């Protein structure tokens, strides 16, 4: 999920782009 | 883009500002 | 009516809190 | 949806909880 | 509803959209 | 206070309305 | 003038700054 | 109230003080 | 066309996760 | 500047990012 | 004024309303 | 800089304001 990757760890913008629609 | 922990409503923003007109999806439980 | 834009951020995050671990999906134009 | 009806018009959390998942 | 911590501006805006029209008090010291 | 009650601890809806005007 | 509800969420965000310990209500409409 | 003069027009953070408690 | 004061708020809130380390300037009226 | 092109119109993060340092 | 952390976008949030008309820097590598 | 001065450390509105233009 985009928590445990974004939130709990460092992410990309590419990363918080996977989670768009 | 910054290169730090994004939580909560920080990450909804974040979302909602990088998908734009896209759109997206979010579920805490994951 | 108002900037579209602006009231969005205030409208995910409002989805944010009240959704809660539901989890939600934000799409502008459906 | 929820930016049609509560952009214009002032949504409660209960009107915005109906746009939840 | 989340069902997570909420603290400092986050608190005051979750008591903002829940409160609505009733206002409300705030208080940190406490 | 609300603080100790919803920051400190995790709170509901119900509780975070407890301090309302 | 503007939406005074998206006006509203700035304002008490910059009263949870400014007021501080002395805390502050929020009251619309008198 | 606050909302009555700092929506309609801009105010410092001086302006919002005047409002705290 | 908006309030370009709370305009502002959400426009420095996208500098901050955009750029960065790299920092920024954000100056209204040059 | 960012708030003369980004306040009238919608700006996407690559166009608030012409305006980092 | 706030005796507490002010940390990411709250500290750029309270640098845009402190701040003003006067604008302001930001460099989170310092 | 003022993240060490304000969020790893507690400051006051004038510290905040050592860093306006
Ligand atoms: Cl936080
Ligand atoms: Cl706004
Ligand atoms: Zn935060
Ligand atoms: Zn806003």
């Amino acid at each position: 999920g985009i928590v445990e990757q974004c939130c709990h760890s460092i992410c990309s913008l590419y990363q918080v782009e996977n989670y768009c629609n | 883009f910054v290169n730090q922990h994004l939580c909560g409503s920080h990450l909804v923003e974040a979302l909602y500002l990088v998908c734009g007109e896209r759109g997206f999806f979010y579920t805490p439980k994951a």
